[PDB]
């Protein structure tokens, strides 16, 4: 009401109690995944010229 | 319908039975009581739009 005096009555008050909120974020499944292993175990590596 | 009531400066039609007629009136008197918030309908837990 903006003010320091309240009459008699049923009133409406807007919100003022603050609560906290978390951050939550999903992704789909990790799937499809690099081969770069196949790059890393390979047994022999490339060539310096091709 | 077109009427034309037999009009003479001697003549007088007075009734000889009679009916009681009961009909409805319907009046609207109130409607639907509503009320709004500000915060909850423009921006909506929502710290910054607040
Ligand atoms: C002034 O107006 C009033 C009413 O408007 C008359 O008073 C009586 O009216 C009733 C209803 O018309 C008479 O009763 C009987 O009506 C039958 C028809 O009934 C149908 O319609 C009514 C609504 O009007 C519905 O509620 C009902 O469900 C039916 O759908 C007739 O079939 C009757 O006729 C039988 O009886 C007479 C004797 O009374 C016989 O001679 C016939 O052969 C038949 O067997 C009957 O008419 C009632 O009779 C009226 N009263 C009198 C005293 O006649 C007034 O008559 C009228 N005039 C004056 C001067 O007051
Ligand atoms: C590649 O080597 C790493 C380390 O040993 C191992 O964790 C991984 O499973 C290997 N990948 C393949 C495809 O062999």
């Amino acid at each position: 009401l903006k003010s320091f005096t309240v009459e008699k009555g049923i009133y409406q008050t807007s919100n003022f109690r603050v609560q906290p909120t978390e951050s939550i974020v999903r992704f789909p499944n990790i799937t499809n995944l690099c081969p770069f292993d196949e790059v890393f175990n390979a047994t022999r590596f490339a060539s310096v010229y091709a | 319908a077109e009427n034309s009531v037999a009009y003479s400066n001697n003549s007088i039609a007075i009734p000889t039975n009679f009916t009681i007629s009961v009909t409805t009136e319907i009046l609207p008197v109130s409607m639907t009581k509503t009320s709004v918030d500000c915060t909850m309908y423009i921006c909506g837990d929502s710290t910054e739009c607040s």
